[PDB]
RNA sequence: UGGAGCGUCAAUAUUCUAGUAUGAGAAAUUAACGAUUUAAGUCCUUCUUAAAUGAGGCCAUUUACCCAUAGAGGGUGCCAGGCCCGUAUAACGUUAAUGAUUACUAGAUGAUGUUUCCAAAGAGUCGUGUUGCUUGAUAGUGCAGCACUAAGUGGGUGGUAAACUCCAUCUAAAACUAAAUAUAACCAUGAGACCGAUAGUAAACAAGUACCGUGAGGGAAAGUUGAAAAGAACUCUGAAUAGAGAGUUAAACAGUACGUGAAACUGCUUAGAGGUUAAGCCCGAUGAACCUGAAUAUCCGUUAUGGAAAAUUCAUCAUUAAAAUUGUAAUAUUUAAAUAAUAUUAUGAGAAUAGUGUGCAUUUUUUCCAUAUAAGGACAUUGUAAUCUAUUAGCAUAUACCAAA
RNA sequence: UUAUUAUAUGCACUUGUAUGAUUAACAAUGCGAAAGAUUCAGGAUACCUUCGGGACCCGUCUUGAAACACGGACCAAGGAGUCUAACAUAUGUGCAAGUUAUUGGGAUAUAAACCUAAUAGCGUAAUUAACUUGACUAAUAAUGGGAUUAGUUUUUUAGCUAUUUAUAGCUAAUUAACACAAUCCCGGGGCGUUCUAUAUAGUUAUGUAUAAUUAUGCCUCUAACUGG
RNA sequence: AGAUCAAGGUUAUGAUAUAAAUGUCCCAGUGGGCCACUUUUGGUAAGCAGAACUGGCGCUGUGGGAUGAACCAAACGUAAU
RNA sequence: ACCUAUACAUUACCGCUAAAGUAGAUGAUUUAUAUUACUUGUGAUAUAAAUUUUGAAACUUUAGUGAGUAGGAAGGUACAAU
RNA sequence: ACUUGAUCUCGGUGUUCAGUACACACAGGGACAGCAAAAGCUCGGCCUAUCGAUCCUUUUGGUUUAAAGAGUUUUUAACAA
């Protein structure tokens, strides 16, 4: 502040906002191939919210 | 740090001389050095060396003992006490406080300062007044 | 549950508040240890606070070729290598236990070393005050020499991060290291079949003559 | 959970805080890596700014 | 942000000694932030203890 | 533990209701306590909000030891705060006397993937795997990895 | 987690070990516990006027009466370190507990490498089938009843069954051990973000008692006169407990619901009133009745002018004593230098107080007294008079427009 | 020619026009009277007295309660949104490719705090059912390119105020850069399923050629790698 | 069809913007309704049922047809005119 | 011609929403006067006088605006112990 | 007359609506073809009906990995229609 309050030679620069792992959660309704959203799993693995809706023999292709 | 505004944020509401009322909005505190009593940001206890009191008498009723400020020669933290240096005005009822208006060259402060003495004179004036009504 | 959040995984079922501790003893169960303890080690001699020598080393999986547990073992069978002499040094004090049967050399050797650590600070006290045969000294007397009951008795305390700032420097960086790892890896999947690709060769040369 | 009580030290004691959080210019001692901490604005003075 | 700034405290014996000749400096955490909004909050909720 | 002025229900006392309704107010469940039934009678929020259940995607892996699938990974693009930082500008005079050596399993990672784009310098470099992405990218830059003991 | 013996390899031995007398140590010490000390005002005056701990004070030593290694508490006629036990370091004392030696009793020479001779090992149990509870255990976890019925380089065990090749690691059906772990019990012990008699254990007390059910068992209600019992003598009246006097106490407006005494009911006296919306209110007044809020140095002035008093760093006042402040200059702490910043060092100006001084009260200074222009009020409620934005009612000076003549 | 209007009023002064939500001169009525205490407005404080209009008596389910719908005799004390469990989001506070003691000991006064070591949670780097494999052609790239762009830089233009006519300010334009953040498309890449390019030569090494695991040559039977 | 130059008026209907523009909590509720005009089925029909398009009632007092949730005026800070 | 609404309009006022202004006071600011630079006349100097404080979470100022159960957030107060 | 497109394959799109899932139609891209001389037409009935999700049982499947010490061989186990 006491060096330039114009701003004359000066930058700004403002990180990112989709940064957040935590910030992938939108917006679902998984018909469309726009889903795209990182459901709220238990834990990976496998019987984790990967059989029916998922993959095809179990029921659908989402 | 010794910084006038961290004399501030820190005592606007955390102060132990600062009794607010229940009613007043937010005001009043009995600091030595408050003398108009909200907060200014300079009318309290320790700014850092913009600091201003006056106390009465102490020995009654004559004088108007005063601060000022303890500034730059001081740190001033304790000192070899240098902070305060009592100059007291007497000796006169309607004059001394031109010579007090002339004691000052830090002028912010003036116009309330004297404000007191133009009543604390008259808090310990009213001996030969107020009297007989025979 | 309305909305996009959290299968609910928890297991509160049996009715389990009921036989839950509270663990509000947790400072008193250091006041008591601490305080016994210290009369626990009071009690042996100027001898340290655990002591025995726990030497065992190198932690069993793929999560581990680094460290090194703290010493149960001590390998009967690395002893009679190592100028010992099983229940003198029992009532030495080596935990000497005589069921771990230690597979490795230089692991036999790496206690080999660490005995030798000791054995030479071990000071000694006579049995029978003529001193004639102890044998290393009396003179190292702990009011003379140690008297010290320091606790920690060190496990060499895991060293390396480091970094290595070498040059090595090759001239054979022809050769492609990553295939070894594919080649030999494949080799692997090939092992029953090639041992079949053996029978199938040895002895077809046979039906020849009939 | 308010500042400032009237604190008296010793000359043992008060040439220990600076092994006890170190300078600008360096980590400190007695703690591993507990450096001295930031200020979030380096003057603080509103007047005199 | 300055290192000392401030470096010059005294030394008193009990008849309060008013100069010592040993001057020591300050050990540069009166410069350290005052934040009472961490010894608001970081004080009574380890008061709870 | 609250500070409860804060905490919704100190100033609801007194709506006559007090955040449930009234009309078909705060019974005891009414949902069916739990998870039922997700492919019964709560069939649209679960599929939307979490597809993929119920069923079977199939191995049965018995009993698992999570230590054959250890491998903990570390990425050729970070590799010189692995060596020392400033130890990094000596290398840049120029002076051939490296490559250096950078072993692994004593840092405590494990197979060196390729994401990467390293610097120009020659690295002798210990794994305990290798990723053909950055070993090819490696050999062009002066460096060769050999597979740690 | 295994053998013994022989030779061989080495060390070696009046020895040491453990037991129980033993006194370490001129009982020296660690404690365990009771134990035992009080450290220092009950100081001079107010209130109490029912009681002082609260109230006033108390040479210095930088303002302590006094102590503090004791200032946590509870008894005390109110809030107490010094009134009292206590609590503080500790001493006193008893019991163990640390055994130097002495005795008696009991035993012991190795480990050490080598190969000779013998290396013997748990029998209705393993295990398979199969039924039935049960498991994280799934072609099986163990535990069971039934049928089976084992081998000796074997038996299990290696989380997918089955042989078949091996490998690794352990050796079934025999048996014991202080610990670090569990504690609403029982026994002595302290502790705090707990309750304050419709709370807290079912009960603060003669709560598992009064009490009902025959039974199993169900279980409530009820704590708190004042500092002291000083509990109300005696007189009068009735046949009495009583009730009026007389008392007792600071209190009886504290007398066995004996502190505080509400709320609903209302007994009483005074005040009003009335055949009404059935009682109620709500809106604005309404007598009655007590109440509330009421005041200050000019029109055409915070003007002119004359009277006194005290005084004086102020005069046109001089010096001197300061301490500062501001602003320079220097030095010292700086992240190589400057700067910034404190600390001391000096200059600078002016102000600034304490003290003296033409006249120092000469025409000054500071407090009271005076007339003069509208004039002693300067304020509140009121009637005007006009102004302003809205706004009604009541007359209109001259136009201009077609046609209608 | 005839009408017309404003411009050609400085200098002081004036209780004086208008202007800062443009209200105010006058007059009357009265002494904050030692204590005492009259005067003027107001004042259902919560009654009672006197009149004008209003007006169903309170919860609650329901489209609807004054309900000829249920609960309420009155009152004092007690009573109903809590506990933890893990998650999600919003948000405060430290820190940062790091973060975490809070299972532990030791320092030392006590349930506090202090100090602390290996781990180990969670992120780092994804997955396919798994075995494998493992994230932009490069010593670099940022939803890789595109348009939407604040802001800064810059081209020159006039321009204004200061103007020294420099130096700047503020215009609008304009030149270029970067394009932040943020949506929208295009990419490329890890991984998998699909054909395909292999007609495959190649490739490296076992092999192979010789020297003696060991050296070099090469064919490449063998593997493995490479194609979109 | 794409990138990139060349020329280009004043941007191209009216009237506004009480401000426009979006991502989370899927945020508490609520998932039983009623009526009039026209339009209208079911029934002979009804203060019944059954609806499409609006307005209102529930949520709403209100001035007016004495009265009356909807009728017609108007949608409710405290005050004088 | 009159008649009445909590509607319409204007003055006050309340809260709420929106917009806008204010911090070198060891200054700023007038009022006078001594002077002066003098530029006719505008400015600087010096004297004398007086006005000049706030949880910038303040303060000034401006317009518009206000029904409400089911329900959500906004500051405000009781009764607690630490 | 002559032939099997009532085909293999990849993902989007139509009406059901929360712009889900099943289903059914529709336009492609790649293939393999079938008739017709060609251009073309054909991914089933001329279009509005002629129909189903886990768990398994079960085929068809690469000639496919897993059985967690190492083979070989059978079994199951998995992915895909």
């Amino acid at each position: 502040a006491l060096r330039s309050p114009t701003g004359k030679n000066t930058l700004l620069l403002q990180g990112r906002r989709t940064a957040r792992t935590a910030c992938k959660h939108f917006g679902k309704a998984p018909g469309v191939p726009h889903s795209h959203t990182r459901p709220y799993v238990r834990s990976k693995g496998r019987k984790f919210e990967r059989a029916r809706g998922r993959r095809s023999s179990c029921g659908y292709k989402k | 740090a010794t910084s006038s505004h961290l004399n501030w944020l820190i005592i606007r509401n955390n102060n132990a001389f600062l009794l607010k009322k229940r009613d007043v909005k937010k005001p009043f505190s009995t600091e030595p050095n408050n003398l108009a009593s909200v907060s200014s940001y300079r009318y309290s206890g320790i700014v850092h060396k913009k600091t201003l009191g006056v106390v009465p008498a102490a020995d009654k009723k004559g004088f108007t003992a005063v601060l000022k400020k303890g500034k730059y020669a001081q740190r001033p933290a304790k000192n070899t006490v240098r902070v305060d240096f009592k100059a007291g005005p007497r000796r006169s009822l309607k004059k001394l406080k031109n010579l007090l208006i002339g004691s000052k060259y830090r002028k912010d402060l003036t116009q309330a300062a004297l404000r007191r003495a133009s009543a604390v004179l008259r808090s310990q004036k009213p001996a030969p007044v107020k009297g007989k009504k025979a | 549950g309305k909305g996009n959040n959290m299968i609910p995984n928890q297991h509160y079922h049996k009715w389990w508040q009921r036989h839950v501790k509270t663990w509000f003893n947790q400072p008193a169960r250091k006041v008591r240890r601490h305080a016994n303890r210290v009369k626990k080690a009071k009690a042996v001699f100027p001898r340290p606070a655990s002591g025995a020598l726990r030497p065992v080393v190198r932690c069993p999986t793929i999560r581990y070729h680094t460290k090194l547990r703290a010493g149960r073992g001590f390998t009967l069978e690395e002893l009679k290598g190592a100028g010992i002499g099983a229940n003198f040094a029992k009532t030495i004090g080596i935990a000497v236990d005589r069921r771990r049967k230690n597979k490795s050399l230089e692991s036999r050797q790496r206690n080999i070393q660490r005995l030798k650590e000791y054995r030479s600070k071990l000071i000694l006290f006579p049995i029978n005050e003529k001193k004639i045969r102890a044998g290393e000294s009396s003179l190292e007397e702990c009011k003379l020499a140690t008297q010290l009951k320091g606790p920690v008795l060190p496990i060499k305390n895991e060293q390396p991060a480091v970094v290595e700032f070498r040059e090595v420097t090759k001239d054979e960086k022809k050769f492609k290291a990553f295939a070894t790892l594919r080649k030999a890896r494949t080799d692997a999947r090939l092992v029953g079949i090639r041992a079949k690709r053996a029978k199938e060769a040895a002895e077809s040369e046979d039906a020849a003559k009939g | 959970g308010h500042v400032g009580r009237f604190v008296i030290w010793t000359e043992s004691a008060f040439a220990r805080l600076n092994d006890l959080f170190g300078t600008w210019k360096k980590p400190s001692t007695l703690k591993k890596g507990y450096n001295l901490p930031q200020p979030k604005m380096a003057n603080t003075d509103l007047s005199r700014l | 942000s300055l290192g000392n700034a401030r470096p010059l405290v005294s030394v008193y014996t009990e008849k309060n000694e008013p100069a010592k000749d040993k001057n020591i400096c300050l050990p540069a955490v009166f410069k350290a932030p005052i934040r009472p909004d961490v010894v608001n909050e970081v004080h009574q909720l380890l008061r709870r203890n | 533990m609250s500070n409860i002025k804060r905490k919704k229900t100190r100033k609801l006392r007194g709506h006559v209701s007090h955040g449930h309704g009234r009309i078909g107010k705060h019974r005891k469940h009414p949902g069916g306590r739990g998870n039922a039934g997700g492919m019964h009678h709560h069939r649209i929020n679960f599929d939307k909000y979490h597809p993929g259940y119920f069923g079977k995607v199939g191995m049965r892996n018995f009993h698992l030891r999570r230590q054959h699938k250890f491998r903990p990974e570390i990425n050729l693009d970070k590799l010189w705060s692995l060596v020392g930082a400033e130890k990094f500008a000596e290398l840049e005079k120029e002076k051939s006397t490296k490559a250096p050596v950078i072993d692994l399993v004593k840092f405590g990672y494990y197979k060196l993937l390729g994401r990467g784009h390293l610097p120009a310098r020659p690295v002798i470099v210990k794994a305990k795997y290798f990723s053909k992405k950055a070993e090819d990218k490696i050999k062009k830059a002066g460096g060769v990895c050999l597979l740690s003991a």
